[PDB]
């Protein structure tokens, strides 16, 4: 009694979370990006 | 003898399956997108038996769907295609050689 319980939110934790979170998303896009491009590429096949 | 039958040969039921087969790979390029679709496969064999004288077959995914089901895989299809034209068009030639050559015989040219 006399006294208020905080948060436990460890914020460095979720800092290095999110820049984790980030590169992996990032990295997935170049997956995307790559993955059109070899679709643009493999379209010549019909292109007599 | 002198008949169109054994003059002509099986170029000309081949042409027609080949344009069966052109049918059948541009609607599985057309329906790539649809979920649920499953990719058309033909016989080239059967069918070319059928059209001398006179089922479904469905082509086996390499990888799994992503959860649309739709099997139909574009990398295979241009690949079919493509090789479906150019033994198309060798069949128009070897056929239409054909009435060239009975054309030469019946007027000496």
């Amino acid at each position: 009694t006399g006294a208020i319980e905080g948060s436990n939110v460890n914020a460095v934790g979720e800092m290095t979370a999110l820049i984790d979170l980030q590169r992996q998303f990032e990295m997935q896009v170049k997956m995307m990006s790559t993955a059109e491009e070899m679709d643009k590429s493999s379209d010549s096949l019909l292109r007599m | 003898a002198i008949s169109f039958d054994n003059a002509l040969g099986i170029h000309q039921h081949t042409v027609g399956v080949r344009e069966r087969n052109a049918e059948v790979i541009s609607t599985n390029i057309a329906q790539a997108n649809t979920p649920g679709y499953k990719a058309r496969g033909l016989d080239f064999a059967k069918e070319l038996q059928a059209a001398t004288s006179g089922d479904k077959l469905y082509r086996l995914p390499t990888q799994p769907d992503t959860g649309d089901g739709n099997t139909v895989d574009l990398d295979l299809e241009r690949n079919l295609f493509m090789q479906n034209q150019i033994r198309h068009q060798a069949s128009l030639d070897f056929l239409g050689s054909k009435f060239k050559n009975l054309t030469k015989a019946i007027k000496g040219e």
